[PDB]
């Protein structure tokens, strides 16, 4: 048969120097044949601790693991910035089976988006193609909304939105916003802008350049 | 007096002059042999050994568990083997166990296991059997003073003397006589037993062949010992203490059996013989006959095989001297009727007032038995069936 | 990581793959070689095992038929050879190594898209600061790379020299085309009056581009 290994925290959100306690549950028992694994974004999981107790090399002592029969619980003392990742349990005492993960997020003040604005190259230009890139690096919170305004007028159309994970030092939010447009269409305007609204400020974030 | 309160009696005739009588003997019996002009003879087989029985098997019903290991593998790694597998002192158990990231092994799946140990015998008991030429027969013969015999089939001959009667030759040994082919000699602790042979050949308990030496070499060592749960590496082993009691109950029948020394007694017999007595003399026929008087000191009693058992005593210096003794229904006179089981009696006691027991066979119907001659003699009346 | 494991792929829907990952600088025998799938929702997925000395193979159920593990003895080389394919067994495949404990190990991993879809290659364009630089005491630059297939891409600055103020912001989708940006943080004293290049790697079609940075 197969081993259920359940973890009810989807999230769990912390801030630096805290404590936080994920739980992971083995339907059947499975004794200390347990095994847990940080996996920060972008990168592989690493083992961290083993035999439901013991950590793994490496491991700083902040990280214990603990429990029997069912129950286990990975706990994560004096959490730091770079401890966001996914956390994840996993029995070997019959077919390995791994749990559902849970991911750590940091909570910290709030900051204000460095947003930052780039014409279309001059290579892309030449391709007929013309995207315009507005960067809002390093926010705090997540949510965050960016208005691209051509020649007053908003344009909802031909935008491409993408978040980066927190991040591993400050563990703030760098998100990034592309206006594709063709050449022609990109030409036939001067005024070129992106308003960005957050809790940091009462008043829109603006960025522009012109031609 | 003998044979006169035992139970399983029997009163065999015999030829006079001629000595030759069929004389079956069983264990806690009697056979009242009287003949001619010679004594009344009691010959009776009352023991029954055996020495020199040879082990047939030993059963342990207390074991020690001494060294033992635990050989494992992972799944597709093969089978496991310790180092006394072959060893037949050891018993072993081979199973297949959950392996796994948990116990060592880096694949999952059933690795071999197996576990032995190392037998020892705390306490066992000893079956033993019965030949023929074990057998041996000690017989009592006595005067109706008395000696005893040893016929071993080995050496079917024997000659006992008894006082002034001269002696007695014995000849006998039926080939296989009350043949023990079956039947073992069970021997616990100190307890015995005679039990049967299948019964004995199916006992669940270990056991070996013949006697010891260098080690014996149970077989069936897993009736004591209990392969328990294995784990990955290490399955249990556990001994089921000592069966004592479970014997005991299931020899709550068995006939018993005694011994002393080494030797073994059993109640048991039959022994067809064939005896001499020539040189059987009376005692002296040169006696004279009892002058004086008697007494009924116990009223004539009648015995279990028709006899009669009667008890005088006699007022006078006379003695030694013979009894007379008769019976007569004529009593005018004064011929005899029946016979004496008790042949040529004799009062040995001198002085005084000396008592005798007598025992005699009277014919059926009306009889009176005369106990002395003449002038005060004793009669007494008896009928028959 | 004392594992490599081979680039990714691209599989048309119905045919077979077969990943590979390399290990041992020493002679050390005593180990194993497991392969765990993580689909999208980052749950992970045991796939089976392997001993690279007798080949004891040891599957999950769910992935018999489907994943067949082999293994190269002397070049120390374990395979996973996947068949006939759907888009739900497009996913990392990462490899393990168990010498003491659980998944001692990881690779970084085997990206494997199952599509009939051609690969396409990445525009690269630099971003620069435009109309009037507005020189703070910082400067931040772009690298946008446009219009690929599949993921993966690898963007790194200057080589790796460059890598503590940097960003790359996973890949959108959009007409069967992926598309990302990395933007770079450095101090105004040395841009432009220095190199600034992207790195952009996309294995999947064979390619290496790096675009420098200039104002203009």
């Amino acid at each position: 048969f197969d081993i259920v290994m359940t973890q009810s925290q989807k999230f769990m959100s912390t801030s630096v120097g805290d404590r936080v306690s994920i739980t992971c549950k083995a339907s059947q028992h499975v004794g200390s044949a347990v095994a847990w694994y940080q996996q920060k974004p972008g990168q592989s999981p690493t083992l961290l601790i083993h035999s439901a107790s013991n950590r793994y090399t490496g491991v700083p002592d902040r990280f214990t693991g603990s429990g029997s029969g069912t129950d286990f619980t990975l706990t994560i003392s004096n959490i730091q910035s770079e401890d966001l990742a996914d956390y994840f349990c996993q029995q070997y005492n019959s077919y390995p089976t791994f749990g559902g993960g849970t991911k750590l997020e940091i909570k910290r003040a709030d900051a204000a988006p460095t947003v930052s604005i780039f014409p279309p190259s001059s290579e892309q230009l030449t391709s007929g193609g013309a995207s315009v890139v507005c960067f809002l690096n390093n926010f705090y919170p997540k949510d965050i909304n960016v208005k691209w305004k051509i020649d007053g007028s908003e344009r909802q159309n031909g935008v491409l939105n993408s978040w980066t994970d927190q991040d591993s030092k400050d563990s703030t939010y760098s998100m990034s916003s592309t206006l594709t447009l063709t050449k022609d269409e990109y030409e036939r305007h001067n005024s070129y802008t992106c308003e960005a609204t957050h809790k940091t400020s009462t008043s829109p974030i603006v960025k522009s350049f012109n031609r | 007096i003998r044979c006169i309160g035992v139970s399983n009696r029997d009163f065999v005739e015999g030829m006079s002059g001629g000595t030759w009588v069929d004389v079956v003997l069983e264990h806690g019996g009697c056979v009242t042999v009287m003949a001619q002009d010679k004594p009344t003879v009691d010959i009776e087989l009352v023991t029954t050994t055996v020495s020199n029985m040879a082990e047939v098997r030993s059963y342990c019903y207390e074991a020690s568990i001494s060294d033992m290991a635990s050989d494992s593998r992972c799944p597709t790694q093969g089978e496991a083997y310790l180092d006394k597998q072959s060893d037949t002192q050891y018993v072993c158990k081979r199973t297949l166990v959950d392996r796994g990231w948990g116990n060592g092994c880096g694949l999952f799946g059933k690795g071999s296991l197996v576990t032995c140990a190392k037998f020892a015998c705390s306490k066992k008991m000893t079956g033993k059997s019965i030949q023929p030429e074990n057998l041996e027969y000690r017989i009592m013969l006595s005067v109706h003073n008395r000696a005893k015999v040893e016929i071993t089939p080995n050496s079917p001959r024997a000659e006992a003397t008894l006082g002034g009667f001269g002696s007695l030759g014995l000849d006998c040994e039926p080939r296989t006589g009350l043949d023990f082919s079956d039947l073992y000699y069970l021997t616990m602790n100190n307890k015995h037993w005679l039990v049967h042979k299948e019964w004995f050949h199916d006992i669940p308990l270990p056991w070996h062949a013949g006697a010891d030496t260098g080690t014996p070499h149970w077989n069936n060592k897993e009736a004591l010992v209990e392969f328990k749960d294995a784990h990955a590496k290490r399955q249990t082993v556990v001994v089921l203490g000592s069966q004592e009691g479970a014997v005991h109950t299931a020899l709550a029948g068995a006939l018993e059996a005694e011994m002393d020394g080494a030797k073994g007694r059993l109640s048991s017999g039959h022994l067809k013989c064939r005896l001499k007595m020539d040189k059987l003399r009376l005692k002296g026929v040169s006696y004279s006959l009892c002058t004086a008087a008697f007494t009924f000191t116990k009223i004539p009693a009648e015995t279990l095989h028709g006899t009669v058992t009667v008890e005088v005593q006699y007022a006078g210096t006379d003695g030694p001297c013979k009894v007379p003794a008769q019976m007569a229904v004529d009593m005018q006179t004064l011929t005899p009727v029946g016979r004496l089981i008790t042949a040529n009696p004799v009062i040995t006691e001198s002085t005084e007032n000396s008592k005798m027991m007598l025992e005699l066979d009277p014919p059926f119907g009306d009889s009176y038995i005369v106990i002395g001659v003449g002038e005060k003699k004793i009669t007494h009346h008896w009928h028959r069936s | 990581v004392q594992l490599q494991q081979s680039g990714p792929e691209l599989v048309k829907p119905g045919a077979s793959v077969k990943l590979s990952c390399k290990t041992s600088e020493n002679t050390f025998t005593e180990y194993t070689m497991h392969w765990v799938k993580q689909s999208h929702g980052k749950s992970l997925e045991w796939i089976g095992g392997i001993d690279p000395n007798n080949g004891g193979t040891n599957y999950n159920q769910k992935f018999k038929g489907k994943a067949t593990l082999t293994v190269d003895k002397s070049s120390n080389t374990a395979y996973m050879e996947l068949r006939s394919l759907t888009s739900e067994d497009s996913a990392v495949y990462y490899c393990g190594r168990r010498d003491y404990y659980a998944l001692d190990y990881w690779g970084q991993g085997t990206s494997v898209t199952v599509a009939s879809a051609k690969t396409t290659p990445p525009s690269v364009y630099p971003l620069a600061p435009g109309s009037a630089a507005q020189t703070n005491s910082m400067v931040t630059l772009g690298c946008l790379v446009k219009g690929y297939f599949p993921e993966p891409v690898t963007v790194t600055w200057n080589s790796g020299s460059l890598s503590s103020g940097v960003h790359t912001f996973p890949a959108v989708l959009q007409s069967d085309l992926y598309t990302l940006s990395s933007s770079v943080t450095v101090p105004s004293s040395t841009w432009p009056s220095e190199t600034v290049t992207c790195n952009v790697a996309h294995p999947a079609s064979s390619t290496k581009v790096d675009k420098k940075i200039v104002p203009r």
